[PDB]
């Protein structure tokens, strides 16, 4: 039987989101000058003349 | 190559010129006496007239 007073339900959610997908489209990276580029140690790669 | 030793590995921007390193590493006398005049060849600033 369809009871109207016992079948009402209060559905709760949020008001406002803003959903993003591509997160690395916000950063803006850049390389240092390639003659001064350091390896895992302190010294630079391709240093010997 | 003329003394039989391994050729030197000179990195960029070292504070010593390769003649200034090779007077320590070499062991002859006649070719380490010429190599000392090249390191200490300088103009002499005197005041004339």
């Amino acid at each position: 039987q369809f009871d109207f007073r016992a079948s009402m339900h209060m559905l709760t959610s949020n008001l406002t989101f803003t959903v993003y997908s591509d997160l690395l489209a916000f950063v803006s990276a850049d390389t240092v000058e390639p003659i001064n580029a350091v390896a895992f140690d302190n010294m630079r790669i391709m240093n010997e003349l | 190559p003329a003394f039989g030793m391994q050729r030197m590995h000179y990195r960029n921007g070292d504070p010593q010129t390769p003649f200034q390193i090779a007077e320590q590493q070499i062991q002859n006398f006649q070719v380490a006496n010429w190599l000392h005049f090249v390191n200490n060849n300088q103009f002499r600033q005197v005041v004339i007239d």
